[PDB]
Parts: structure tokens; C-alpha cells; sequence
């Protein structure tokens, strides 16, 4: 617990990391989280929006 | 049926080319949602309900 200022530094590393890579699970209002859906579901002119 | 009383059937365990379908002149409308009707040729589905 002494050492708790390095493994800090080591933690927020670590959650701005889980936290990038969580937020490919997000929609954003497209139709899937996950880009194969998109573009093996709709045409060219529909999946680009 | 009367539209009150609409029938469903089930679609399942089988194959289906759909371009015999959005190919013909016949349908006055034929909207997709969530799909484009061009790509179902493409997928596999769970089951179908018409």
C-alpha cells in the first residue's frame, strides 16, 4: 500500500485502456456495434450512413 | 385472412432465393428494414415468419 502512487500509474493506464476497447461494444445510433453486421446486411448506399 | 385476423406461417429448415422475388415487376411496394432487400441471397436467418 506504500507503493500505491505506482500501481496508480499502472491502473489508469490499464482503464483508459479497457475503457478505449469497451467502447467498440457501442452503438452510436448505427444499426450494430459490430462493422461485418453493417456491411454484410445493407448496400453501399445504405451502409455508408 | 382479413387484415383483423392476419395469418402467420412460419418459414423454416429450408432455402431461399429471393431475387425471384424482388426481380419481378409484380410488387406495387417492397420496403426492407434493418436489411437490404438485395443481400438476402447472403444471410441465414433463425427462422422466418410470413
Amino acid at each position: 500500500s506504500a507503493l500505491g502512487k505506482l500501481q496508480d500509474v499502472v491502473n489508469q493506464n490499464a482503464q483508459a485502456l479497457n475503457t478505449l476497447v469497451k467502447q467498440l461494444s457501442s452503438n452510436f445510433g448505427a444499426i450494430s456495434s459490430v462493422l461485418n453486421d453493417i456491411l454484410s446486411r445493407l448496400d453501399k448506399v445504405e451502409a455508408e450512413v | 385472412a382479413s387484415v383483423y385476423a392476419w395469418n402467420r406461417k412460419r418459414i423454416s429448415n429450408c432455402v431461399a432465393d429471393y431475387s425471384v422475388l424482388y426481380n419481378s415487376a409484380s410488387f406495387s411496394t417492397f420496403k426492407c428494414y434493418g436489411v437490404s432487400p438485395t443481400k438476402l441471397n447472403d444471410l441465414c436467418f433463425t427462422n422466418v415468419y410470413a
